[PDB]
C-alpha cells in the first residue's frame, strides 16, 4: 500500500497563502495538489516534558501503523479474494480517502479520550495494536485454510 | 514556549491540590464515620 | 471450498479490519498534527499543515513554499 | 527567566497551602462529629 | 561561567529547565541548530564559544577546536536526547555552577590544578 505522507507544519507556519488558506483557496489549487485539512484539536496538551515523551513516542507509533499498513496490504491482497473492500468501505474513520485526510476528526472518543493526549495516543496504539492483532489472527486462518487446501486431492488422479 | 509550560506547570500544581483537598474531605468523612461508630459504642456502653 | 470461503468471508472481515486500521491511522496522522504543532510551536494543539498523497512537482513546490520552515 | 519563576515557590507555596484546606477539612470533620456527640448526649 | 551572563540573558530574552553546561567545538553549530530539532523545538537558549584557544581534550593534552558552551534543557526528557547531543559533540565538556562567581572560582581552581 501506501506509506506515512502527510506534511509537517503547525498553526503558526502555514503554507498556504493565509494562515487559514490551507485549507481552501491556497495556491496548491493552481499546481493540482490534493492537500486539505481540518484542525481538530484535543481538550489540552501535555508539559515540554510530555511534549518531548510524545514525540518520541511517535517512532514507536509510526512503526506500528507501518506494520498495520503492511499486513492490511499483504493478507487481504495476497488472498485474490480480500481486497474487495474499495475506500469507500475502508473509508478512515467513517470517510473516504478524498474526506479523510481532509478532516481530523477521528480524534473523537472512540480510540483516544478526546482529552490530555499525552496517554490517550497510547491507548489508541494499544487498541490499533488490538486490531492489527485481529488481522494477523485472520492471517492465520486463512494460512490454515490454505493448508486444509491443496489436500488429498493434490495426489494423482487414479492408477497411478 | 515559557509561558506555555507555565501554564502547564500552575494546572498540574492546581489539579492536584483540588485532588488532594477531595481526598481529605473523603478521609474526613471516614473520620467522622468512624468518631460516629465509637460515639455509638460508648453510649451503649453507658 | 471453505478456503475460498474464508479467502472471500473470513478475508471479508479482515478487509474490514484493515478498514478499521486505516481508520487507526487517521486518528494516529490527527495524533501527528499536534505532536507537529508542539514541536515546532507552542505546547496547545494547533496545526495547519496537510495530508495526501501529491506528486513530486507539488510537493516541491510545497517545500518551496514552506521554506520559511524548512528542516 | 519567566519559565524558572513559574517553577519557583509561585506553585510550593499551593502545594503547602493544601495543608490549610487539609486543616479545613479536619476542622469540619471535629465540628460535625461534636455536634453528633452532643445531639446522641442529649 | 561566561554564560551565565550571556546565556542566562539570552534565556531571559527569549522566555522549569534543565542545565545544558559541557561543550561544543567550532564544528557543531550545525548540529547544535540543524540537529536536535525535537528537543530543542526553537524555544531553547545557548551561549557558546568560537574556540579562541585550543582546549585540551578531557583525556589528551594535543587540543583542537573544542569549544565549551552552555545551553538550556527543555526538561529531562529532552535533556536525555540533550546529553546525547553533547556527547556526540566531543569537545572539553565539565558541568559548572550556576552562579557566575562560582564557575569562575571553579575554572580557576581546575587551572590551578592543570
Amino acid at each position: 500500500a501506501s506509506r506515512y505522507w502527510v506534511v509537517s507544519l503547525p498553526v503558526q507556519n502555514s503554507a498556504a497563502s493565509v494562515w487559514n488558506r490551507l485549507q481552501e483557496q491556497i495556491s496548491k489549487h493552481s499546481f493540482d495538489t490534493p492537500l486539505y485539512r481540518f484542525n481538530i484539536p484535543n481538550l489540552r496538551v501535555g508539559t515540554l516534558d510530555s511534549l518531548l515523551a510524545l514525540s518520541d513516542d511517535l517512532v514507536k507509533s509510526n512503526s506500528f501503523v507501518e506494520s498495520v499498513s503492511h499486513k492490511i496490504r499483504r493478507q487481504i491482497e495476497e488472498l485474490e479474494r480480500v481486497s474487495g473492500i474499495e475506500s469507500s468501505s475502508l473509508s478512515v474513520d467513517g470517510v473516504p480517502v478524498d474526506t479523510y485526510l481532509t478532516r481530523f476528526v477521528w480524534d473523537e472518543a472512540k480510540y483516544p479520550t478526546m482529552s490530555p493526549l499525552r496517554e490517550i495516543v497510547d491507548g489508541i496504539h494499544t487498541l490499533v495494536a488490538k486490531i492489527e492483532d485481529d488481522l494477523k489472527v485472520r492471517v492465520a486462518e486463512y494460512n490454515n485454510v490454505r493448508s486444509q487446501l491443496n489436500a488429498i486431492n493434490r495426489k494423482q488422479s487414479g492408477s497411478l | 514556549m515559557v509561558r506555555f509550560i507555565r501554564q502547564e506547570a500552575e494546572e498540574k500544581a492546581n489539579e492536584i491540590s483540588v485532588s488532594a483537598e477531595e481526598e481529605f474531605n473523603i478521609e474526613k468523612l471516614q473520620l467522622v464515620e468512624a468518631e460516629k461508630k465509637k460515639i455509638r459504642q460508648e453510649y451503649e456502653r453507658k | 471450498h471453505d478456503q475460498e470461503s474464508l479467502r472471500s468471508s473470513l478475508l471479508q472481515w479482515c478487509y474490514t479490519s484493515y478498514g478499521e486500521v486505516f481508520s487507526s491511522w487517521m486518528h494516529f496522522c490527527a495524533v501527528r498534527v499536534f505532536a507537529e504543532s508542539i514541536l515546532r510551536y507552542g505546547l496547545p494543539p494547533s496545526f495547519l499543515a496537510c495530508v495526501l498523497a501529491p506528486s513530486v512537482k507539488g510537493e516541491k513546490k510545497v517545500r518551496s513554499i514552506l521554506e520559511e520552515l524548512c528542516g | 527567566l519567566a519559565a524558572e519563576q513559574e517553577a519557583q515557590h509561585i506553585v510550593a507555596a499551593a502545594r503547602n497551602a493544601k495543608m490549610a484546606r487539609l486543616r479545613q477539612a479536619k476542622e469540619e470533620a471535629e465540628r460535625e462529629i461534636a455536634e453528633h456527640r452532643a445531639q446522641v448526649e442529649r | 561561567g561566561e554564560f551565565f551572563s550571556s546565556a542566562l540573558t539570552s534565556a531571559a530574552a527569549q522566555q522549569k529547565l534543565g542545565f545544558i553546561a559541557g561543550l561544543v567545538p567550532r564544528e557543531k553549530s550545525m548540529s547544535f541548530e540543524r540537529m536536535l530539532f525535537r528537543a530543542t523545538r526553537g524555544n531553547v537558549f545557548l551561549r557558546q564559544a568560537v574556540v579562541d584557544e585550543p582546549v585540551v581534550d578531557p583525556v589528551s593534552g594535543e587540543k583542537m577546536e573544542k569549544n565549551v558552551f552552555v545551553v538550556f534543557y527543555s526538561g529531562e526528557r529532552a535533556k536525555n536526547k540533550i546529553l546525547k547531543i553533547c556527547d556526540a559533540f566531543g569537545a572539553n565538556r565539565y558541568p559548572f555552577n550556576e552562579e557566575f562567581d562560582k564557575q569562575a572560582q571553579a575554572i580557576s581552581e581546575v587551572s590551578g590544578r592543570l
